[PDB]
């Protein structure tokens, strides 16, 4: 029983760290698009 | 001579009204350029 409660804890910590590594690889992809929109904001102000 | 100079001052006002329309063509052409940049910043938001 103590091995099974330990193994259940490790799987929950495995899927909690696999999600956090997914959330940071997705947040590092949206920052590339928002940094290209800001290039078009400065290019507008050089066109205004 | 007063008719000849009334026609001269009429041409000089036509030159000012010609240059007001030429400066407005160059202004709207620069507003079409900044709107083309505002659309590219909206397609990148569509990509985001």
């Amino acid at each position: 029983t103590q091995f099974g409660s330990t193994l259940q804890n490790i799987i929950e910590r495995q899927d909690a760290e696999a999600l956090n590594a997914l959330l940071q690889n997705q947040a590092a992809e949206l920052i590339l698009t928002n940094l290209s929109i800001q290039d078009k904001t400065i290019e507008e102000l050089d066109a205004e | 001579i007063s008719q000849s100079e009334t026609y001269r001052r009429r041409r000089q006002e036509w030159e000012i009204q010609r240059n007001n329309a030429e400066a407005e063509l160059k202004q709207i052409d620069a507003q079409l350029k900044s709107l083309a940049v505002r659309r590219e910043a909206a397609v990148l938001q569509k990509t985001s």
